[PDB]
């Protein structure tokens, strides 16, 4: 009969620390993705941004998104998922009034890479030894007629048109420029030349080399 | 309401032998033709088969003297227009929504006609109120105002309607 | 509110409102919970009603997979007869096998169902024996006969139909519609949708104008035009086969035989005239089709395009290339070709 | 809590499960607000049509896939004739839901149900499966009404 | 045969033993098509067509076809090799034909396409599968449109119908009886028994479409009103 | 098993061609039916008047594979005498009923089993009702052919063919599957007095 | 045994409620993983108090090496033990009946199926190491027979001849053979 | 059968190209050249693919043949048969009027050590570079245009194969080719 | 006080039925055995093991009575020892039923030869139950 109201950081500091490691990250407004885009793991990330926009007091703290996944395309090349699952991710992440600080640990294979540039400009954090890859997506095993391959070609037509619209807003290029540079062939990007291209801006905050700390001593 | 949809209102209520043979001819005809629904058009099938009833003499004055062919004309009209498609099996024979209004109006008219028992002319009056005589015989102009003056002249009693 | 804790999850919330949810198929793991759920509600009062939701495929899967036996469905209906409180069951979607038996075993007058639910009854499935001896097959067949007669016994008390009628329809899997389950005896009434939601949805398409501005008027006109062209097509198919039967009766009138009077002596003696018999043989009368309707006016179609044929008269001796059969076939005055 | 909010994001399943979620949303007395994310399959679009008319929201990246349900099994000769009449009756049963909620004719539903028909965010509003394009404001009022 | 199939052959002579069944029938200018039409047996039918070409250039080479389908390019190689030889080819349809074996019995010469009484024929659009990136999806739909445009004008040359009748028939799964395929022009002569003139239920449905038979007078046909 | 049994079985089948006896054994498959079509047209070539004693022993098989076996017996010039040894199936007893009238024989301890043809349907919703029409085309033609062979009506055939129905050779004479029974005369067994 | 019970005021599981009541239940076979939980449970009850431990067995068989781990913990502890039989103890589970409680503390149901046989093993590879594992299986065979001879009072030469083959006992013969002490009645 | 075409010097290349099926065609090709070095050899190619190692041995066997060779394409020619199609003598290259021609690079898998990957990475590039410069000789095409057409995984109708330079003549008078 | 359990089993070994048999007589108080649906050979031992006068059965319940089954493979000697095991187990469960049905033992071995099924009527006549619930 009483309402189950949630508690936040100005209120739940007297109730102790959270017991489990995803619940420490949920209190710190940090979402760590260590799994590719499965239908089981996409339901929790929708409820996570729904919880962060549920009863937040200020609604202005930046949400840190750490991504480490293959997206929907595995290392062998086939599609373990489809590209329509990413449309539920960007529509739910960009709904909140809070800015989206995006970071990458190791890899972002053709679905997490377009989410890497989709964050707030001026705060794209990245590790200095990560790998970034932008390739056009593929489809799973579909057995149909001649008109069935045409409608599947229209689904990948909207995939390249939606992915280039995100890269045109991030990198500041045209619509046809991002299709020729990124979404044509399976290429890879390092950390240094991606800053000149416009994928990332800086490194992670508080980064310092252990050898550079010995030079200060 | 739907409390009258029961066989008690056709057997335990006082109905004369001329009117109860018309309704009993409509029940077993739907069972023998393998479609367990009673329509308003097959009520007119019964009044043309039994020529000894008093309502059959009303159609003689209206312009339908050919008795046997008019029984087969509505049988031909029920085949190609409404359809006589056989269904599998229904135990309790259901009444259609159009034909259910013919039965409750014939019992409601008998209070207005001043008759304690259901007569065979009350079936003809309730069928003409639904308009099934106009669509089956349009050339003879079976209007509702014409049959209201034909029964009152034959039976010799003023029938009032509100 | 402070002394009473809230329910922690969703099946505990439906348990507090006396609602039993059968959402899982009939496995032996779920049947031990339902005999513990119904026996617990009997100890809390034998007068309070029990809400039951049915959503399962029964003891077997819908594709034909045998996961259990039909005997666990017998023990589920035994607790419904052992209990002494009114039970209101509601069918929710699928109901195959023993799931509709517990739907029909509820109290008469409170058996409810959705207007688009699925109901089906069929014969129980038998697992293979694995090439055992001969005399065990007869005992296994007696196990089928005791479980089939027990399924017809529990199905008869819930509906009212006799045993011999229910056994013939159970040989094939017969699916039951919610409109068909009223006359069959499965349910008692149909759960209606919300009338407040129906009048608010109908008023929204008129005020917003989406029911006419998005091209719905040109597409609903084609639905009535295609139904008009389909009603014109079968009417032309019916008048052509009526002229074939009219020409068949005209050609049969030029016959001189006594084969018709032989069937009259061996059959019944009442109807010596063409009349009704109140049976399967409903003889139609096709020449008695004098309509005379002055309302069905013909359209703007001219029939002057019909060519002129030879129009061979009936009194001709010309026979086609056929085998000879004119042994007793005398030449008719209207048909000399016989 | 006079309105419920259920996010629809699934690839669909059996057609029997999509009938139950559509019949349950049209039965409760409270309002039913349905929002889709990703796609709406044959088991998901019935929940999209199961909501009340006026508050069906889809985003710009949202798609909609309508197709006839599959099935079939192995059996005798006359056993296939029984279930083929059932699949043709279920295909007519889902055509009654799409003709009532979207106000489309019955002959045009079965033409689009014959093949795997995909829809964009623009033509879903023009067909009648949804009401308007979702944005930030249509869901900002959702998360603030459920706090009390 | 569930476990094994024995060698059903006969070779008998007063002095020497002859060959087996399939070797003797190949010497009499009779080719058999059995099993799946893959790339392996496609060289067997074409290679036997070139073997009997060098023996005689005027005798009618006969090909017996009984296959439930096959590879679409392997069944394409036997048609155009059959049309690029000197003598005429008399085709006989055996068993069933599912969208590829119905092409080779229609690819015979006019007046020599003989089908039996209980043969099943079928004509559909070719199938296929999508693979990977959009540069191969567009290559896939351009391949399925190429296989549909080639097989469209094959039936226009051998049957002489219109292209609208082919698109209405090959849109869905359409099975044809030889009594129906004789009207379409796929075959030339129906093979019956000793006065066998039974009516298949596809023609009873065709008689119901034109209005020759009703439910009251079913005639001397099989029952069809059990739908 | 071992090919020595196969080699000694290949010899006695090769001797059966000299006595005009063909062999229908095992399940009716697509490849085995093509071996039996080519062996029937060869026996007509050496003589077009002598009968062919067809050996029928099959526990089942495909429906369209046996359809090529059926119509190739009715169009050839001599009659085909069919015998039932061991077991007949739905595609086995259809071969038994397709023989010449007056020359269909059987043994008194063999089993004659008849039912509707099996199969299945899988695919889209339009693929279900099309594939259902294929099995009903196989259902109505086998019931149409069996009514002409046994002489029974149409409705009494489908009431027995819809389920698995076994038949005895004593009742097969009264029903119309086989015409006569070939058997040796019994021994003069004395009674128990 | 999946629904739990109560100890004095809160909900505790059924096998752990008898753990506080100093009753040990063994229902599954003796494997390496369940023997790690049994010998850790014997040391836990020995550290709390010093009373008689009750063991209820349902072993249908098991391995040789984890069974000797549970046998040696019965003699190492300073408390007393008592083995009670219900159901069946087959293979090495029947040896644990004669582990402790020799002075009138071996009870059994009147319908318990007993089973005694020589242990077994399997280890292949080199022929030189096959002689070493054969000496290990021989030294495990006679040592398991020496403990059954001292607990039941049987001669050592009879256990080698009888338990090498298949041998089964009813509770009527288990009294005269010295394998059990008393038979449980109806109360 | 197949032996009747062998004495008339006609061989068949059917099915998937393997290592066991490679040397069977090479062993019978040198036997026909030793019997008659003046009579032409007609081949028939129907292959849905194959290995680049065993497929080059068929090309070296036709170059080792002193007599002229004739090719015929029926059925399929996918990434290995189209290379062996144009590799014959110019002016004696015929095919079916509806056969398909696929010009695409061969495939390959790589696994193992880090030095092991870069060896087979440049090996399949050297196989890609050698297959491009060999097929550009008998086609009379520039190298930059023929190296990008093999990257597109699209089949080729025999109508446009004639002016491309891969084939010379089409059996059927060049009117039966359907688009 | 009085134990109340639901009996429902369609399979399982009969050796586990002897474990639940002697556990029911170990209770000092009475026992209420109510069978529902199927009662196998392991379930009928718990049904007959209850107190006389409190064994209920429904109208649609059945009881399966059959001999024990086992799987034997190995050397020649232990098959003969285990052949006497399955024989005396079948003689043990005959003496379990004989304490309740008050019948001679030679007639129960004839019913234990093959599979034996009982409906709700002759279960009372054979002494496995008491009355119909």
């Amino acid at each position: 009969y009483p309402e189950g109201r949630p508690l936040f950081l100005p209120e739940a500091e007297r109730f102790g620390n959270p017991p489990d490691l995803p619940s420490l990250l949920l209190q710190q407004r940090v979402i760590y993705i260590s799994m590719p885009f499965l239908p089981s793991v996409t339901e929790l990330v929708v409820a996570q941004c729904y919880y962060l926009d549920f009863d937040d007091r200020n609604r202005q703290r930046p949400i840190y998104v750490y991504l480490n996944s293959t997206g929907c395309i595995n290392d062998k090349g086939q599609a373990i998922s489809a590209d329509n699952e990413f449309y539920a991710i960007w529509a739910a992440l960009g709904f909140t009034r809070a800015p989206l600080y995006t970071g990458v640990t190791w890899k972002a294979q053709n679905q997490a890479a377009v989410l890497l540039s989709a964050g707030q400009k001026g705060h794209r954090y990245s590790f200095p030894h990560a790998k970034i890859s932008t390739a056009p997506p593929v489809m799973n095993r579909v057995f149909g007629q001649a008109v069935d391959a045409q409608l599947q070609a229209n689904e990948l037509d909207y995939a390249t048109k939606y992915y280039a619209a995100i890269l045109a807003r991030s990198t500041g290029k045209d619509l046809e420029t991002c299709q020729k540079q990124y979404l044509s062939r399976k290429r890879y990007f390092s950390v240094k030349e991606a800053y000149e291209e416009g994928l990332v801006d800086k490194l992670v905050p508080g980064f310092m080399l252990n050898r550079f700390r010995k030079m200060q001593k | 309401a739907t409390a009258t949809a029961a066989p008690s209102e056709l057997d335990d209520v006082g109905v004369s032998a001329a009117a109860e043979s018309i309704i009993q001819y409509a029940i077993n005809f739907a069972r023998a033709s393998e479609t367990y629904e009673v329509h308003s058009w097959m009520v007119l099938m019964g009044i043309l088969k039994y020529e000894t009833c008093t309502a059959a003499k009303i159609l003689k004055s209206l312009g339908l003297e050919d008795l046997y062919g008019a029984w087969n004309e509505v049988l031909w009209a029920l085949n190609v227009c409404d359809g006589l498609q056989p269904r599998s099996f229904v135990t309790d024979i259901k009444f259609a929504d159009r034909a259910f209004k013919v039965i409750t109006a014939a019992s409601d008219f008998a209070v207005w006609h001043g008759k304690d028992k259901m007569y065979s002319e009350d079936v003809l009056m309730a069928l003409a109120a639904g308009g099934v005589l106009e669509d089956l015989f349009p050339d003879l102009n079976l209007s509702f105002e014409r049959v209201r003056k034909a029964v009152e002249k034959e039976s010799g009693r003023r029938y009032q309607l509100p | 509110d402070r002394r009473k804790p809230p329910p922690p999850d969703l099946p505990s919330l439906l348990f507090d409102q006396r609602i039993v949810y059968l959402g899982m198929p009939l496995v032996p793991a779920v049947t031990e919970l339902m005999v513990a759920e119904l026996l617990y509600l009997e100890k809390q009062g034998a007068t309070l009603p029990i809400e039951m939701l049915i959503n399962s495929s029964g003891t077997t899967r819908q594709d034909g997979e045998i996961l259990s036996f039909d005997s666990e469905g017998v023990a589920l209906t035994s607790t419904m007869g052992f209990i002494k409180n009114p039970i209101s069951t509601v069918n929710m979607g699928l109901a195959v096998g023993w799931s509709c038996v517990v739907l029909s075993f509820g109290r008469k007058g409170w058996r409810k169902s959705l207007p688009h639910s699925l109901a089906m009854i069929q014969q129980p499935r038998v697992p293979p024996t694995g090439q055992r001896q001969a005399i065990e097959v007869h005992i296994k067949w007696r196990e089928v006969l005791d479980y089939k007669r027990e399924l017809l016994r529990m199905f008869s008390l819930g509906t009212g139909l006799p045993v011999d009628k229910l056994d013939a329809d159970m040989q094939r899997p017969l699916y039951m519609r919610p409109q068909d389950a009223l006359e069959y005896g499965i349910i008692d009434e149909i759960i209606e949708p919300n009338e407040d939601k129906a009048e608010k949805a109908a008023q929204y398409w008129i005020r917003s104008g989406r029911a006419e501005s998005e091209g719905r008027l040109e597409q609903w006109q084609e639905y009535l035009s295609l139904q008009e062209e389909y009603a014109l097509k079968d009417s032309f198919r019916k008048v052509m086969t009526q002229d074939l039967r009219a020409a068949y009766r005209d050609t049969s009138s030029k016959l001189l035989k006594n084969s018709s009077r032989n069937m009259e002596q061996v059959q019944e003696f009442k109807e010596r005239l063409p009349d009704d018999m109140l049976t399967e043989n409903d003889e139609v009368r096709l020449p008695f089709s004098r309509d005379g309707v002055k309302l069905a006016i013909l359209n703007a179609e001219c029939y002057a395009e019909r060519n002129i044929a030879r129009q061979v008269a009936a009194n001709k001796v010309s026979v086609p290339d056929k085998w000879r059969a004119a042994y007793a076939a005398r030449p008719a005055p209207a048909a000399p070709a016989a | 809590s006079k309105k419920v909010f259920m996010i629809i994001n699934s690839f669909g399943g059996s057609v029997g499960n999509g009938i139950t979620v559509h019949d349950a949303l049209q039965f409760i007395k409270a309002g039913s607000l349905t929002l889709a994310l990703g796609v709406a399959a044959s088991a998901a679009s019935l929940a999209l049509a199961g909501g009340t008319i006026g508050e069906r929201y889809v985003t710009e990246g949202c798609h909609t896939m309508i197709h006839q349900p599959e099935g079939g099994l192995n059996g005798q000769a006359s056993d296939i004739w029984i279930d083929s009449q059932e699949i043709m009756k279920i295909r007519l049963d889902v055509a009654e839901i799409y003709s009532l909620s979207t106000y489309r004719p019955r002959h045009k539903i079965l033409r689009d149900l014959d093949r795997d028909f995909y829809l964009t965010a623009m033509e879903t509003i023009y067909y009648g499966l949804a009401d308007e394009i979702a944005t930030n404001e249509v869901m900002h009022s959702i998360v603030e009404m459920t706090n009390q | 045969s569930p476990v094994v199939t024995p060698d059903i052959q006969i070779g008998h002579g007063e002095d020497a033993i002859e060959m087996d069944l399939y070797r003797y029938l190949l010497s009499n200018r009779i080719i058999f098509i059995g099993g799946y039409i893959n790339d392996k047996m496609a060289t067997q039918i074409v290679g036997s067509l070139m073997a009997l070409e060098a023996v005689d250039e005027n005798e009618d080479i006969r090909i017996y076809i009984n296959s439930p389908g096959g590879q679409p390019y392997s069944v394409l190689g036997v048609v155009d090799a059959m049309q690029s030889i000197k003598p005429d080819v008399q085709t006989v349809a055996l068993g069933a034909c599912y969208s590829y074996a119905s092409l080779v019995v229609a690819a015979g010469t006019k007046g020599k396409r003989y089908a039996m009484k209980n043969t099943r024929l079928m004509m559909t659009q070719p199938m296929g599968g999508s693979q990977g990136d959009i540069y191969q999806i567009k290559a896939t739909v351009e391949e399925l449109n190429a296989l549909y445009q080639i097989f469209s004008r094959y039936y226009m040359k051998f049957t002489g119908m219109n292209q609208d009748q082919i698109e209405q028939a090959t849109c869905r799964d359409h099975f044809m009886t030889p009594e129906q395929a004789k009207l379409e022009g796929l075959i030339d002569e129906i093979i019956r028994g000793k006065g066998d003139y039974t009516v298949p239920p596809a023609i009873v449905r065709q008689f119901r479409e034109v209005g020759l038979v009703d439910d009251l007078t079913p005639g001397p046909f099989l029952k069809v009103d059990c739908n | 098993p071992n090919p020595l049994v196969i080699e000694r079985f290949q010899g006695v089948v090769s001797q059966l061609f000299q006595q005009r006896i063909v062999r229908l054994g095992g399940a009716v498959d697509d490849d085995m039916a093509n071996l039996l079509v080519a062996q029937l047209l060869y026996l007509d070539s050496v003589d077009n008047k002598r009968d062919i004693t067809m050996y029928v022993n099959s526990p089942g098989g495909s429906v369209t594979a046996g359809m090529a076996v059926f119509d190739t017996m009715r169009h050839i010039r001599p009659d085909v005498s069919t015998c039932c040894i061991g077991l007949a199936a739905s595609m086995g007893a259809f071969i038994l009923a397709s023989g010449q009238a007056g020359k269909r024989y059987s043994l008194p301890n063999s089993r004659i089993m008849i039912h509707q043809p099996l199969g299945g349907a899988q695919g889209q919703a339009t693929d279900i009702e099309i594939q259902a029409n294929e099995i009903l085309h196989h259902k109505l033609t086998l019931n149409g052919y069996l009514a002409q062979f046994t002489g029974q009506s149409m409705e009494t055939i489908t009431k027995d063919t819809d389920r698995d129905f076994f038949m005895s050779p004593q009742e097969a004479i009264e029903y119309g599957l086989v015409d006569a029974i070939i058997s040796k005369p019994q021994m003069l067994q004395s009674r128990e007095v | 045994c999946r629904p739990p019970g109560q100890r004095q005021s809160e909900w505790v599981d059924l096998w752990e409620a008898y753990t506080y009541q100093k009753v040990v239940f063994i229902k599954e076979a003796i494997t390496e993983d369940v023997a790690n939980n049994m010998i850790a449970l014997t040391l836990y009850l020995d550290s709390l108090d010093q009373k008689r431990i009750y063991y209820w067995l349902n072993v249908p068989g098991g391995d040789v090496v984890p069974t000797l781990a549970l046998y040696d913990t019965m003699q190492y502890v300073r408390s007393k033990t008592a083995t009670v039989c219900y159901g069946l103890c087959l293979g090495m589970g029947g040896f644990l009946l004669t582990a402790g409680g020799e002075k009138g503390y071996r009870f059994a149901m009147p319908h318990s199926i007993l089973m005694m046989h020589h242990p077994s093993g399997a280890s292949r590879g080199q022929a030189s190491e096959m002689h070493i594992e054969s000496r290990e299986l021989v030294r495990m065979r006679d040592y398991l027979s020496l403990l059954t001879s001292n607990a039941t009072g049987q001669p050592y030469d009879r256990v080698i001849r009888e338990l090498s083959r298949n041998k089964w006992m009813d509770p009527k013969q288990a009294i005269e053979y010295g394998m059990i002490d008393k038979v449980l009645t109806t109360p | 059968p197949f032996g009747l075409l062998l004495r008339q010097r006609i061989v068949f290349l059917g099915g998937e190209v393997e290592d066991f099926g490679a040397d069977a065609i090479i062993s019978q090709l040198l036997l026909l050249d030793s019997q008659d070095p003046t009579k032409d050899i007609k081949i028939f190619i129907n292959s849905p693919g194959g290995s680049v190692t065993a497929g080059m041995g068929i090309y070296d066997a036709m170059m080792l043949c002193r007599a002229d060779v004739n090719t015929y394409c029926f059925g399929l020619a996918a990434s290995m048969g189209a290379f062996l199609l144009g590799a014959g003598k110019r002016g004696k290259r015929n095919s079916m009027p509806n056969s398909r021609i696929m010009i695409h690079q061969p495939l390959g898998g790589a696994s193992g050590q880090a030095v092991d990957i870069e060896i087979q990475a440049k090996e399949i590039m050297y196989h890609k570079a050698n297959l491009n410069r060999i097929m550009a000789d008998y086609c009379q095409q520039p190298l930059s245009k023929i190296e990008e057409d093999t990257d597109r995984d699209r089949y080729m109708s025999p109508l446009e194969a004639k002016e491309y330079g891969l084939i010379d003549h089409i059996i059927g008078g060049e009117e039966a080719v359907f688009n």
